[PDB]
């Protein structure tokens, strides 16, 4: 037997959201990183409605994530951020 | 639909439940939870 | 984790290349414009040290006497196309006797994209697909002439192109100041703007390249001398 | 786990996996049956409409191999049609070599050693069609033959291949089929198949009908159209 | 049909083209589709359910994954 | 078809090649057998036990005699020993068609060797499964020779490969010396091997065979019973 | 699995209102039975 | 999910992944129709294009007198394919003498594409061919499938949102059968405009007809003489 | 007990096995068939059982008997392609030794060549072992009958009296207290013990329909298929 005992937890988890008078006024919401690993029941519509996706920021991305995070800056005032945007082509809210 | 229980009610929708976020590490999903969290009034229980 | 060269994703696309056309966007920009008076071409060099000779490294290399080629991304690759489109040509002229239009040229280029097989064959230009983008300029019968051409095998003909990694930019502000009653010279300084708007460092007359081709001469390109006037009279 | 991922590795229970898997994509086909009467064989395939606008006589499942033997299939079309292909090509090349009609029992054994060569190494994949095989000699009889994917090939007084094995077969075997002559055996055919696939799984379909036998000089084609109008007509009485 | 009983659909649907536009889907799916279809409509102010809005939901419950450029055909 | 053209035994992490080590694991569990030569001839001794009495003992041996004068067995797998002894068989003939003289026997030695090696760094197989033992009388001197899957060949003066071995070397290193007789040696070669033999010794659970500056030669079931009555 | 077999060959009966069983029920029922026992496991095991 | 990574493997239900991932690439292409009458084929495509001032892909391309052909899919696969096609065509005038008939170019086809999808580490083609010819039976319609697998056909609609176009062929079918040249092919653009959202239509430079018929060759039509054939055209109604 | 790939291609496991191997034999019981084979004073018997679940299936085309040479037999066990490939393997290796050498094969031969062809398999890693065992039976000249068994792993031998199949255990047993007897062999007599041995290790007391015999003699070595009639006046004469 491998990960038997997480694998029941696994389906009391499942099992609370349908079959026989399900839970009503209660909302989920999850996260993760590496999603392909997930079990096909769970990922069953009338359980996980909606499977909203983030990905890489794009251009405008970048240069306003600039202006988020350097709004509270003491720096030069005649400087442009689009030019740094382009410089990082595939990065992260984390590197800005 | 929580702050506005009428439109669906009337209309005769029910809203969906559930909702996955999901993308490469560092892009942000973490963060849209805390949002979520400051914004809401209803309880709010949260488990890793 | 590991997957051949040839497997189709989920949604269709496949792999290698459409990571080859994401890596395209590492390279420097580069701007073409064609007009019924002729066709136009600058590229940017991206200096990094003082030590480097200007005139060592260029973007813009003829194909024959009126067909001249713009590349951005990698280079080193390059070289093997631009050499099997120089052969063509010439065994097309030796075969039949006249010279090709840049379409017939383009797409026979073209052919030569998909051919990573793992299996099979002997030495193959396997192994990856190429990573450059090339605009072909050139004046046939019917004109002036500018194709497009990108590492998944497709070539299309445009009017204004722009292509590196500033390529979005350029593409968005060059929409407004292109018609159809377009004259070279005015032409030549509105691409010298957005160059010099778009750059990195600093603009001079060693920074950037350009080249013309007109229905009357050959393919001729600028030097240091004639390069400045438009810089003076930007 | 991961033993059945390719065709040259045994489960630790003594078989292979991937056989087997090619065998449950058989099992979904339409349906075909085929029957050995006094002096010859009749086949009978039923070819679902899926939609109004291909045409009949699309998409044939019935091909004839040579001038006097014929093919039924079931399966992937495409895999079908490669093997018929072959099929043909080593009648041809047989005729060339020695000049003279190849018999059954020589044809049906090249094919399948040639199928079963697709089972060991790991570069290639099995195939995915299952076929029969009819024929008609007047110094012979009547040849039936049916052959599986792992390439095994037997002999049958009558069988049937597709969805609805079991039931199609129950009902096979209640004919007298030692004696009664391939003339009203057609009727039976039609009557066999209009029992089968109910109008709750689909709608409407087409039927197709072979022919082979002394009766038309041992050469193996098509059925006319009024034969295959009055069996018609017959087997729709047999719904009462 | 079943599932869109109660919401007011209007009668220019065309069920026999949706289920031929849906492949592999599972009944859950076939359900989800009359709520997205559902909200689609909402978002926009209108009142009855209309055909596009269908098309829209199918679109959706797919779960398609971005595919930037297309440059086929 | 095609092959698969990438070795399949690597240098390990501690600088140790696995494969061959495993094959050699392999080898210690097969039936046990005994080497020695003394001034005078060579013997070589190996058993063999039928797991019923249906078996024909008749009809398959374990010493093959490749040439007139040079003898072969083996311990460890079954299949592939056949294999080899068609290669050295083979070698002997390109040989002897070149100088019209039979081959000296670390020529074949060595021939046999490289093949054996050869095989560990081909595409897509796994090495042997046999250590041998060769005998020879050529040019008066006797010879003995022990190759291995690894490739590498030693000369012995006396020795014992199979289930047990250690004890086989402990107890001929008692025994044996330097001048003897070939009779003494067939008598002691039997003694260890039955250090542990099976149930009961007879005359066809055993395989015996000579060879002396007159030539190879393998021992009928006559002799075999002769000499193992007035023994232990 | 023989008394499963006599069971399916009365409720092939039980509808079509026959109170009587014939011997093509027992055909069915063979046949029905003998396909749904293809997703056991089919090992013996032995006491050693 | 480790089924999904060749084309040897089979998976458990018996259905390989490759193939069925081709198809979805086949459908990311723009629509496009096909329909024949008693005497005469008619294929009909919609053009795209990337920016305003970039010039719309071509997709209808001439392979002989008698056959042509529409391709949905990426162009490289169909070029290669194209070259196939004169090849044999050429071949067959050139020894026997005489055109070649459609059904078994199409076999020829079939038996060629089959192959890799099933040796090991070979893709299949991705394209979405639409073949109409005229032969001495009449006219031909046929699809083919990056499966290997072809279909005869009397009116088909292949591409991205080609099932409300495929509906409507499939309401308007019987009248085919007594209509010529002139109501076809505006029978085929009405056809073609139900796969458009509601902001834009037909402008002259996103359509391509080809026509082939008993006596005339096949011919195409693209950005200038096609206002012929669109004007007279009855608006969308809303 | 293993690590890295032991499990999955025939390379040596840490303890010195290799299970590839291994899985055949157990793969041979998937049929559930049975043979026996005895060698007699001058002569040789192979008995072999045949089972025709259904009336449909033509039982004249089952035969697990095959013929090589006009002096050599065949009986099969385990899967069936396999069986197939390896017959038409002997038989052109057969017929190729006549061509080069002039003059008939001798039995042990042949199976040494067709069992060092079987030894390859387990030595690459592209194929599978081919699971399926062979018998042969044969005379030869001034050494009587002569019967050898072939396994897919290569290990050949020449025996006295063999079985294969799902209960070779039992079956070798009740041989080996028979033939402890140390008595004289006739004909009648292997061919009743070759009976009895099966019909008790199966416990069925079959009829004449279900049994398959062959025999050969030192008077006319061509190997011959017993006609129902004389299998049913040996069955009737053994019950006392
Ligand atoms: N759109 C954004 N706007 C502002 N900051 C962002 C954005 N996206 C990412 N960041 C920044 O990058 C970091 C994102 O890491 P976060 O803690 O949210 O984890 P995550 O991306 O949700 O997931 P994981 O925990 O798997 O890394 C934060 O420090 C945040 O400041
Ligand atoms: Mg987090």
């Amino acid at each position: 037997g491998g990960d038997n005992e997480v694998q029941r937890t696994m389906l009391e988890l499942i099992n609370q959201l349908d079959g026989f008078d399900p839970r009503g006024n209660i909302k989920v919401l999850m996260a993760t990183n590496r999603p392909d690993t997930l079990d096909p029941a769970l990922m069953r519509p009338g359980r996980l409605d909606r499977k909203i996706e983030f990905s890489l920021p794009d251009l405008e991305g970048r240069t306003h994530i600039f202006k988020i995070h350097a709004r509270s800056m003491s720096v030069e005032r005649d400087i442009r951020f689009e030019l740094l945007a382009r410089l990082c082509p595939n990065s992260t809210g984390a590197e800005i | 639909p929580l702050l506005h229980p009428e439109r669906f009610v009337n209309l005769g929708i029910e809203p969906p439940k559930g909702v996955l976020l999901f993308g490469p590490p560092g892009t942000g999903k973490t963060l849209c939870a805390r949002a979520v969290a400051n914004r809401t009034d209803a309880c709010f229980i949260r488990v890793i | 984790y590991d997957r051949g060269v040839n497997t189709f994703s989920p949604e269709g696309r496949l792999f290698q290349v459409e990571y080859a056309i994401e890596a395209i966007k590492l390279g420097s920009t580069a701007i073409g414009i064609q007009t019924s008076e002729g066709v136009c071409l600058a590229v940017e060099k991206r200096i990094t040290s003082p030590l480097m000779e200007p005139s060592s490294i260029e973007k813009i290399v003829e194909i024959d006497a009126h067909i001249g080629c713009a590349m951005s991304g990698l280079i080193a690759d390059a070289k093997t196309l631009i050499d099997k489109a120089r052969v063509e040509t010439q065994n097309h002229w030796f075969t039949y006797n006249e010279t090709m239009t840049v379409e017939s040229v383009t797409q026979a280029v073209s052919n030569l994209a998909l051919q990573f097989g793992e299996e099979d064959a002997d030495p193959g230009a396997m192994s990856r697909p190429f990573g450059v983008a090339l605009l072909f300029g050139g004046v046939d019968e019917k004109g002036p002439q500018l194709f497009h051409m990108d590492p998944s095998g497709t070539f299309v003909q445009c009017d204004a192109r722009a292509i590196g990694s500033a390529s979005e930019g350029a593409q968005s502000s060059l929409q407004e100041v292109y018609h159809k009653s377009m004259t070279l010279k005015e032409a030549i300084k509105s691409s010298l703007i957005i160059l010099k708007q778009v750059m990195e460092e600093k603009l001079n007359a060693t920074n950037i390249e350009l080249a013309t081709v007109q229905p009357g001469q050959n393919f001729h390109m600028f030097t240091k001398e004639e390069l400045e006037e438009v810089i003076k009279d930007i | 786990t991961g033993y059945d991922l390719s065709a040259s590795t045994f489960s630790p229970d003594g078989r292979v996996f991937q056989v087997e898997y090619a065998m449950k994509a058989v099992e979904n086909s339409s349906t075909a049956i085929g029957i050995r009467c006094k002096d010859g064989v009749v086949f009978g395939v039923e070819k679902l409409v899926l939609s109004k606008l291909y045409e009949e006589g699309s998409n044939k499942r019935l091909f004839n191999v040579d001038r006097h033997v014929g093919m039924a299939v079931a399966g992937l079309l495409a895999d079908a049609r490669s093997l018929a292909d072959i099929a043909r090509e080593e009648a041809s090349n047989f005729r060339s070599n020695f000049g003279y009609n190849i018999p059954l029992k020589h044809l049906a054994d090249r094919v399948a050693m040639y199928v079963h060569a697709y089972t060991l190494y790991s570069a290639v994949r099995p195939f995915g069609c299952s076929f029969m095989l009819g024929s008609y000699s007047v110094n012979d009889g009547a040849q039936l033959y049916m052959i599986d994917p792992s390439g095994v090939s037997y002999g049958y007084w009558g069988c049937a291949i597709g969805k609805a094995r079991q039931a199609a077969k129950t009902e096979i075997e209640k004919l007298q089929m030692k004696e009664m002559t391939c003339r009203d055996i057609v009727k039976e055919v039609a009557k066999i198949i209009y029992i089968v696939h109910d109008e709750v799984k689909d709608k409407a379909f087409e039927l197709e009908l072979s022919w082979v036998g002394e009766l038309t000089n041992g050469r193996h084609e098509i059925v006319p159209k009024d034969i295959r109008e009055e069996a018609e007509k017959y087997a729709k009485e047999s719904l009462k | 049909q079943i599932h869109s009983r109660k919401m007011n659909v209007s009668p220019d649907v065309n069920y026999e083209e949706l289920a031929r536009c849906t492949d592999d889907f599972n009944g859950a799916q076939c359900k989800a589709v009359c709520v997205e279809a559902g909200m689609i409509a909402l978002r926009r102010g209108a009142t009855e359910l209309t055909h596009e809005d269908y098309m829209e939901g199918i679109l959706e419950v797919q779960a398609k994954k971005k595919a930037n450029l297309q440059y086929y055909a | 078809e095609r092959g698969y053209s990438f070795s399949l035994t690597t240098f390990s992490p501690s600088g140790k090649l696995v494969q061959i080590e495993y094959a050699l694991a392999a080898v210690a569990g097969g039936a046990p057998s005994v080497g020695i030569k003394a001034a005078n001839g060579v013997v070589l001794a190996t058993e063999k036990k039928q797991k019923s009495i249906l078996y024909d003992e008749r009809s398959v041996h374990k010493v093959e005699p490749i040439t007139k004068h040079i003898g072969l067995v083996y311990s460890g797998m079954g299949p592939d020993y056949r294999v080899l002894v068609h290669r050295a068989r083979k070698l002997a003939q390109q040989y002897y068609l070149v100088y019209q003289e039979p081959i000296p026997t670390a020529q074949l030695v060595q021939r046999v060797a490289s093949v054996m090696q050869e095989y560990t760094q081909s595409g897509g197989v796994r090495p042997f499964g046999v250590s041998l033992l060769i005998c020879g009388w050529n040019e008066g001197r006797p010879y003995l020779f022990q190759s291995d899957p690894s490739g590498a060949y030693f000369a012995w003066k006396a020795t014992a490969m199979g289930k047990n071995y250690v004890n086989g070397k402990t107890f001929l290193e008692k025994r044996y010396n330097e001048d003897l007789e070939l009779e003494d040696a067939i008598h002691t070669a039997i003694l260890t091997l039955k250090e542990s033999f099976e149930g009961q010794m007879t005359e066809d659970n055993i395989e015996v065979g000579i060879c002396n500056e007159a030539g190879f030669r393998r021992l009928t079931p006559t002799e075999v019973k002769d000499y193992l009555a007035a023994i232990a | 699995d023989l008394r499963n077999v006599c069971t399916e060959a009365g409720m092939f009966a039980i509808r079509a209102d026959h109170d009587f069983v014939v011997q093509e029920d027992f055909m069915k029922a063979v046949r029905k039975v003998a396909d749904s026992k293809k997703l056991e496991s089919k090992l013996d095991y032995k006491p050693v | 999910n480790q089924y999904d990574n060749d084309v040897t493997v089979w998976s458990p239900q018996g259905r390989i992944h490759q193939i069925e991932y081709a198809m979805e690439a086949v459908k990311q292409g723009s629509a496009t129709v096909g329909l024949k009458s008693k005497t005469h084929a008619v294929l009909v495509a919609l053009k795209r294009a990337q920016s305003e001032l970039a010039a719309h892909q071509k997709k209808i391309l001439h392979v002989d007198n008698h056959i042509g052909i529409s391709i949905a899919g990426l162009t490289a696969d169909a070029r290669l394919l194209c070259n196939f096609m004169r090849q044999e065509c050429l071949d067959s005038r050139f020894v026997f003498d005489r055109p070649l008939p459609v059904s078994r170019l199409v076999s020829l086809i079939g038996s060629k594409t089959q192959i890799p999808t099933q040796r090991y580490g070979r893709r299949p083609y991705g394209v979405g061919l639409l073949i109409a010819g005229y032969d001495d039976m009449g006219p031909h319609i046929f699809q083919t499938c990056p499966s290997a697998n072809y279909f005869d056909c009397r009116a088909m609609s292949i591409g991205a949102r080609s099932q409300s176009a495929r509906t409507y062929l499939e309401r308007h079918m019987s009248e085919f059968m007594e209509c010529n040249l002139n109501e076809l092919v505006k029978h085929g653009l009405r056809a073609l405009r139900e796969t458009l959202p509601a902001e834009q239509d037909l402008t002259t430079k996103n359509v391509s007809i080809g026509i082939v018929g008993k006596d005339l060759e096949f011919t195409i039509y693209d950005d200038d003489d096609v206002s012929p054939f669109l004007e007279g055209l009855e608006e969308r109604p809303q | 007990s293993s690590a890295g790939f032991d499990r999955h291609i025939t390379i040596f496991s840490p303890e010195g096995r290799l299970y590839q191997v291994e899985y055949a034999f157990k793969a041979i019981n998937q049929g559930g068939l049975t043979s026996v084979a005895v060698r007699g004073k001058d002569c040789a018997v192979i008995v072999t059982q045949k089972k025709v679940p259904d009336k449909l299936l033509d039982s004249s085309t089952v035969t697990h008997l095959f013929k090589i040479t006009e002096n050599i037999g065949c009986v099969m066990t385990g899967m069936t392609a396999d069986s197939r490939s390896q017959v038409q393997r002997a038989r052109y290796e057969a017929a190729n030794w006549k061509y080069k050498y002039g003059y008939e094969i001798p039995v042990d031969m042949l199976c040494k060549r067709i069992a060092d062809i079987s030894q390859v398999y387990t030595q690459n890693a592209e194929m599978r072992p081919l699971g399926c065992c062979m018998i042969l039976i044969g005379i030869d000249e001034e050494q009587g009958p002569q019967v050898y068994k072939c396994d897919p792993a290569g290990y050949y031998c020449g025996f006295k009296a063999t079985a294969a199949g799902v209960k070779q255990t039992e079956s070798t047993s009740f041989l080996e207290k028979k033939v402890k007897k140390k008595f004289d062999w006739t004909f009648e007599q292997t061919v009743e013990t070759a009976i009895t041995c099966l019909s008790t290790v199966l416990s069925i007391d079959f009829k004449p329909s279900e049994i398959e015999v062959g025999v050969v003699t030192v008077e006319n070595p061509k190997f011959r298929i017993l006609t129902e009639a004389e299998i049913d006046a040996h069955l009737v004469a053994l019950a006392e």
